[PDB]
């Protein structure tokens, strides 16, 4: 806890500049939310067949995020521009990611091993090399100190919810990934235990139960609506012992706010 | 811009990863470093050290760490292009072998080596290669953190990150006895190193395996226990067989150091990452109270 602060004020500063265009899917031609929806949905399940960290799939969401921000792609490339992205993703937070081979295997021979690494230059180029994004995954794991007393439940399901917000740009790419990680946190923490974010947080973001609100009640939506929703990639994930079962837990049935 | 602009002078060494080489740009004149890496011999794609250091060196922007002109990006091979200082430290050392260096330059160099290190931990940043060899001076008294292909970007808290890490002369204990999580510490320890590296005209502890290395240090920092490290003996790669030695007087191991001096590296080499000094605080210390700019000589 000697740098801790000021670098919660760096990423706080970086999350602005490494955000994508808010409404990129209304200039894009031929691609939808419903489109990305399944991209990331099936990058979900890559992290999950080669054990990848959570870190790498929203840093991933993020790459494409922002390539689609400058670069029109048709439909039937969508899914090279996602498996270049995992691979950059992996390359920058995996201690042992997985090799240019096994992310062409996942693909079912859709794509080359040259696609993709033509792809990966491509991607660079656009993003400029700037791969160092925040996430909602980094904002999270800062409020994780701040759990009077650690609780493992909450830590897994504000992860599950966290994740969830990947999946849908409409609406969550309006939101800053430190808003993101505020709601699902609280709601995390309102769910299992009843208790509230934090007074130490509001200290250390600024953010309050209201100015969360906006994200927290279609978070709140997402959650409630998570067993309706066409991809459950998420919620298969969030079954296993390794995430005590959160996402079969009960939702609660209004935040009273 | 493109290659066709760049004239090769000469191969300067190899880097953790790539080749080095001095260039001049043919219409501006400028003198450059240019960071040769080839994405032929493995069909990976640009490799992951390239990566990191690109992008956390775009983000960094010290006068203490070197600067990235530019990256130039071929199908064939990939350059970085920097800024062209002088030299790296280790051909400094050698290059002043027989008179030594000025106190008050290895002062005013640990002291900007020590700011470089507190940018680089405040946009959470591990370098974990530092050594005199990724270290560079220019002609004027400035030096300057390189070498940034071994770098991680680190969350708060840490996961466990790759074990590698760190050339063994400038490995700290914890990454030595296998914990599970390591931080800015590490970086740290190595400064400490360099620094009395710098003073006594040698390595600080000159290892030549993991077991070797522990020993050196446990000699002359006595062996660690539970009151100096809480938590040292249950350790992975921590042995009841280790020789229980004692902690030598720190002016024998590094003589030409006054009472300031010892004092800030007995707290750059303190056992438990926890109570080892950061780089913030380190500026602070009373050692740094009259530091000046010195220029480096270098021909005698
Ligand atoms: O000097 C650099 N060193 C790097 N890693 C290890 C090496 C040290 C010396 C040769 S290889 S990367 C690097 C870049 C760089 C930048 C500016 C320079 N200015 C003068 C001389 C060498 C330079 C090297
Ligand atoms: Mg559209």
């Amino acid at each position: 806890p000697d740098y801790h602060e000021d670098i919660h004020t760096y990423l706080r500063e970086m999350e602005v500049k490494c955000k994508p265009k808010v409404g990129y899917m209304k200039k894009q031609p031929d691609i939808t939310n419903s489109m990305r929806a399944i991209l990331v949905d099936w990058l979900v399940e890559v992290g999950e067949e080669y054990k990848l960290q959570n870190e790498t799939l929203h840093l991933a969401v993020n790459y494409i995020d922002r390539f689609l921000s400058s670069m029109s792609v048709l439909r039937g490339k969508l899914q090279l521009v996602g498996t270049a992205a995992m691979l950059l993703a992996s390359k920058f937070e995996e201690i042992y990611p997985p090799e240019v081979a096994e992310f062409v295997y996942i693909t079912d021979d859709t794509y080359t091993k040259k696609q993709v690494l033509r792809m990966e230059h491509l991607v660079l180029k656009v993003l400029t090399f700037d791969l160092a994004a925040p996430t909602v995954n980094q904002f999270l794991t800062q409020y994780f100190l701040h759990q009077q007393p650690a609780n493992c439940k909450v830590e897994s399901l504000a992860m599950f919810l966290g994740e969830l917000s990947l999946i849908d740009a409409d609406p969550y790419l309006k939101y800053l990934p430190s808003v993101i990680a505020g709601a699902a946190f609280h709601l995390a923490l309102y769910t299992v235990t009843g208790q509230s974010w934090p007074e130490s947080l509001i200290r250390k973001t600024g953010y309050t139960l209201e100015s969360l609100k906006p994200c927290l009640m279609d978070l709140h939506q997402t959650y409630l609506k998570a067993p309706q929703h066409a991809q459950q990639s998420i919620r298969e994930k969030y079954k296993n012992s390794k995430y005590h079962g959160v996402s079969l837990l009960n939702p609660p049935e209004t935040l009273n706010l | 811009g493109s290659m066709e602009n760049f004239q090769k002078v000469e191969k300067i060494g190899e880097g953790t990863y790539g080749v080095v080489y001095k260039a001049r740009n043919k219409l501006t004149g400028e003198v450059v470093a240019l960071k040769k890496i080839r994405l032929d011999t493995e069909t990976e794609g640009v490799p992951s050290t390239a990566i990191r250091e690109i992008s956390l060196l775009k983000e960094l922007n010290h006068p203490n760490i070197v600067k990235l002109l530019d990256v130039i990006h071929t199908e064939n091979k990939l350059y970085l292009v920097f800024e062209f200082l002088s030299m790296d430290l280790k051909k400094f050392m050698d290059a002043s072998a027989l008179t030594g260096i000025p106190l008050p330059l290895i002062k005013s160099y640990l002291f900007q080596l020590l700011q470089g290190l507190a940018f680089c931990h405040s946009h959470r940043v591990l370098h974990r290669d530092l050594k005199p060899e990724n270290l560079l001076i220019n002609t004027e008294g400035a030096i300057k953190l390189a070498d940034f292909g071994l770098a991680r970007a680190f969350g708060v808290p840490v996961r466990t990150y790759t074990h590698e890490v760190v050339t063994l002369w400038y490995r700290a204990p914890e990454i030595l006895l296998g914990c599970k999580y390591y931080s800015t510490a590490v970086d740290i320890w190595s400064l400490g190193c360099i620094f009395a590296e710098m003073v006594t005209r040698r390595a600080l502890f000159p290892g030549d395996s993991e077991i070797d290395q522990l020993f050196r240090i446990f000699r002359t920092l006595g062996t660690p226990d539970e009151v100096v490290w809480p938590g040292v003996t249950s350790m992975p790669d921590y042995k009841p067989s280790f020789p229980k030695w004692a902690r030598q007087d720190f002016s024998k191991v590094v003589p030409p150091l006054d009472e300031d001096g010892r004092s800030l590296l007995s707290q750059m080499l303190h056992y438990d990452p926890n109570k080892r000094i950061s780089a913030k605080a380190a500026l602070a210390h009373p050692f740094f109270q009259d530091v000046t700019k010195p220029v480096p000589h270098l021909r005698l």
